[PDB]
């Protein structure tokens, strides 16, 4: 498989961003996110669109719908600039498909 | 030698082939 | 073959009648035991080792036989008493996703020792020759492996192969027996066998109150006269049959 | 620490088997707690945690208002050299394992207690938990060493007066509780207080091998016991098979003076028998 | 709680093998899936293999098939990692990622990350 991920999104710490990634038939298959800080160790956040771990407060969300799975985090503070994944399964080929993850920068 | 758990609960021992040294005292025959 | 997982079962109530529900040819030889009589021995610990050898080698899995793949991948002396399956799954396994998903070893500089896992990470050697981790000529990675395409004969599907191997130790009472049950009749002198204790005698339910733990119900004549139902609990009264002396 | 002692006139007398019995007279030969015996004092205020031997059997007790008093460790390296049989305990909750430890140096508690792990052999965490004016909660825990089970009999009490701290004048059985079939050689034995410190005092006694008269109520309970080996009125009561003896004299043992060494007596002759010759013979004979 | 310690690495000429170790510490080894993943140096992650509860391989990537081997020890619950033939493109920061299901029997082919490590920078050249 192969996910296209926005280069980089800019967005004032006033309004929420918006972090999309989109294939070709993906509409039924489950859709993780994660959350690297630059230097720490990675982070669970909410994953499945319908579920989050346990520590990550509600600010953190996500919405698929046909072919994007959209991540929708409400008001981005300084710390949460990280680097922001998205993983698929696709079954089809037996493999964890990752992507160019976006740079959130407040 | 028991008077019985109905009037007091003292209870005397009597060995038998003892003579008091082989062991209030008594040596009886 | 080589990496096979060792799960350690523990008190439970093993029904071996499941293993022959899944899809058709499957063998299941055993080895000092029967099917037949499986469910009458009492074992302590069964360990269940899974690998995936397949081909003409299924046969050759047994006590003092010797072949190409139970000679560097496991090996069993003669004491093994389980039964082994090798049911065929070609529906989520032969996929041309990934070819070398399964591995495969070769010959070692020595014999395994049997029940001992070989995990290795070092290149296979000649004997004399400087191999310095590369690949070159004396010097190869032993674990060839082989393709899994739907494509070829029998011969050559995955062959989903699981043994049990059943150990006698010092041990408590483990898993011996999956249950029984023969429904009961209450006032009529029959045989009973209520949890071990095989009398005969008559039902009455007597109605003698019972601790929650207590399941006999023995007299100052050291004889078992009551028992607790097991399945639905209610106490029971086993009075002996009628007997007594004829006089002509 | 000096560890006082305390009496146990009549404490310790559990089921000894699983058997229904009513209006009768049983005399079982099991390990169970002598009567007015000696038990350790040991006092938690400003805190005990020994390594006593569990030598057959010990009577386990508390008597306190809060639940400081939760958990046991058993073993006999407990050093992750053999395995162990902690009885790890908290409120609704079960976390009875098998595993090996090291723990740290001595436990204490939150899973602060071990910091290791390996494989553990059982999973019997079941749920089902162990655990006014001045109705103190009083909770006997007699463990054994049988070849395959715990026998883990205990139970609950309140009592009411507020006395200083010692086993009340009252005949109460253990009833069973669990009964995990894990074997493993036990000598040693340890208590777990719940530090929190954001007390109380647990008795240990010992049990030994005794005789025992245990008396059935209709009911089916144990409502009093006499022993065997304690006062000669004791003895004759259990000769004969009653609580009340009548007046007269009865028979009921025979002195016999134990030894008090074991004297050797073999020859002095010193030498290497002659058995090259005859088994290790070069030619043999027909 | 979770310490997934990672050992081995280092640097090594192109074409050599070495063994990289993951040692579970706080959890049951016996019924959560771990994964093999690395991460090059702010260029993303890439996955490169994993095993789940039992001795079982999930599979591999477009470029690492015949060239990793990838074992599961119960017994002495670690994760091992041999490599052959690495190449210039092999320099990443291989992470040791957990699971978080208990990968029940019957299910759905759904893996997903939920403990991250530290990582260990295996430099090729
Ligand atoms: C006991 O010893 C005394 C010693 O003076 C002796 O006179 C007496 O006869 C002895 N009685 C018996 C029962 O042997
Ligand atoms: C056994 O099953 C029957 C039927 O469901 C039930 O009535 C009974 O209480 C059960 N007993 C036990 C041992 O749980
Ligand atoms: C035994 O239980 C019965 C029924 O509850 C009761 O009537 C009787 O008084 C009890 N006997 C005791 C507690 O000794």
């Amino acid at each position: 498989y192969e996910l296209t991920q926005p280069p980089s999104v800019s967005v004032a710490p006033g309004q929420t961003a918006r972090i999309t990634c989109g294939g070709n038939n993906i509409g039924s298959k489950s859709v993780h996110w994660y959350q690297q800080k630059p230097g720490q160790a990675p982070v669970l956040v909410v994953y499945d669109d319908s579920d989050r771990p346990s520590g990550i407060p509600e600010r953190f969300s996500g919405s698929n719908s046909g072919n994007t799975a959209t991540l929708t985090i409400s008001r981005v503070e300084a710390g949460d600039e990280a680097d922001y994944y998205c993983q698929v399964w696709d079954s089809r080929s037996d493999r964890v498909v990752f992507g160019g993850g976006t740079k959130l920068t407040a | 030698i028991t008077p019985g758990t109905n009037t007091s609960n003292q209870v005397a021992v009597l060995y038998q082939g003892v003579n008091c040294t082989e062991v209030n005292v008594f040596q009886t025959r | 073959v080589y990496a096979w997982n060792r799960k350690r079962i523990s008190n439970c109530v093993a029904d071996y009648s499941v293993l022959y529900n899944l899809a058709p040819f499957f063998t299941f030889k055993c080895y000092g035991v029967s099917p037949t009589k499986l469910n009458d021995l009492c074992f302590t610990n069964v360990y269940a080792d899974s690998f995936v050898i397949r081909g003409d080698e299924v046969r050759q899995i047994a006590p003092g036989q010797t072949g190409n793949i139970a000679d560097y991948n496991y090996k069993l002396p003669d004491d093994f008493t389980g039964c082994v399956i090798a049911w065929n799954s070609n529906k989520l396994d032969s996929k041309v996703s990934g070819n070398y998903n399964y591995l495969y070893r070769l010959f070692r500089k020595s014999n395994l020792k049997p029940f001992e896992r070989d995990i290795s990470t070092e290149i296979y050697q000649a004997g004399n020759k400087p191999c310095n981790g590369v690949a070159g000529f004396n010097c190869y990675f032993p674990l060839r492996s082989y393709s899994f395409r739907p494509t070829y004969g029998v011969g050559h599907q995955p062959y989903r192969v699981v043994v049990l191997s059943f150990e006698l130790l010092h041990a408590p009472a483990t898993v011996c027996g999956p249950k029984k049950s023969t429904n009961l009749v209450k006032n009529k002198c029959v045989n009973f066998n209520f949890n071990g204790l095989k009398g005969t005698g008559v039902l009455t339910e007597s109605n003698k109150k019972f601790l929650p733990f207590q399941q006999f119900g023995r007299d100052i004549a050291d004889t078992t006269d009551a028992v607790r139902d097991p399945q639905t609990l209610e106490i029971l009264d086993i009075t002996p049959c009628s007997f007594g002396g004829v006089s002509v | 620490l000096p560890p006082a002692y305390t009496n146990s006139f009549t404490r310790g007398v559990y089921y000894p088997d699983k058997v229904f019995r009513s209006s009768v007279l049983h005399s079982t030969q099991d390990l169970f707690l002598p009567f007015f015996s000696n038990v350790t004092w040991f006092h938690v205020i400003r805190f005990d945690n020994p390594v006593l031997p569990f030598n057959d059997g010990v009577y386990f007790a508390s008597i306190e208002k809060s639940n400081i008093i939760r958990g046991w460790i058993f073993g006999t390296t407990l050093d992750s050299k053999t395995q162990s049989l902690l009885i790890v305990n908290n409120a609704t909750n079960v976390v009875i394992k098998v595993c090996e430890f090291q723990f740290c140096n001595d436990p204490f508690l939150e899973f602060r207690v071990y910091s290791s792990a390996n494989n553990c052999t059982f999973e019997y965490v079941s749920q089902p938990f162990l655990m006014q004016g001045n109705f103190k909660n009083l909770r006997e825990f007699v463990f054994k060493n049988i070849d395959g089970y715990f026998k883990i009999y205990s139970k609950h009490t309140p009592i009411i007066v507020r006395e200083p701290e010692d086993l009340p004048q009252g005949f109460s059985a253990l009833e069973p509780l669990v009964d995990l079939p894990i074997g493993i050689n036990i000598t040693r034995f340890q208590t777990l207080l719940a530090l929190h410190r954001s007390a109380a005092a647990y008795y240990v006694g010992y049990l030994q091998p005794r005789t025992f008269l245990l008396k059935y109520n209709e009911n089916g309970t144990i409502t009093d016991a006499v022993d065997c080996a304690l006062d000669p009125l004791s003895e004759t009561k259990c000769t004969l098979k009653s609580f009340t003896v009548e007046k007269g004299i009865y028979q009921t043992s025979n002195f016999r003076v134990q030894p008090t060494e074991s004297i050797v007596r073999f020859p002095n002759i010193t030498n290497l028998c002659p058995f090259d010759e005859v088994f290790n013979a070069t030619r043999f004979a027909s | 709680e979770v310490q997934l310690v990672e050992s081995g690495g280092g640097l090594v000429q192109p074409g050599r093998s070495l063994r990289l170790s993951c040692a579970a510490s706080g959890f049951t080894f016996d019924d959560y899936a771990i994964h093999w993943v690395r991460q090059a140096p702010g260029k993303g992650l890439e996955w490169v293999s994993g095993i789940t509860w039992n001795s079982g391989t999930i599979g591999y990537a477009d470029s690492v098939k015949g060239r990793f081997t990838i074992s599961r020890d119960n017994a002495k619950n670690s994760l091992y990692l041999q490599m052959n033939s690495l190449r210039a493109e092999d320099t990443a920061l291989y992470y040791c990622a957990k699971h978080h299901q208990i990968a029940v029997a019957g299910d759905a082919e759904d893996y997903y990350f939920d403990y991250w490590g530290q990582g260990t920078l295996v430099t090729v050249s």
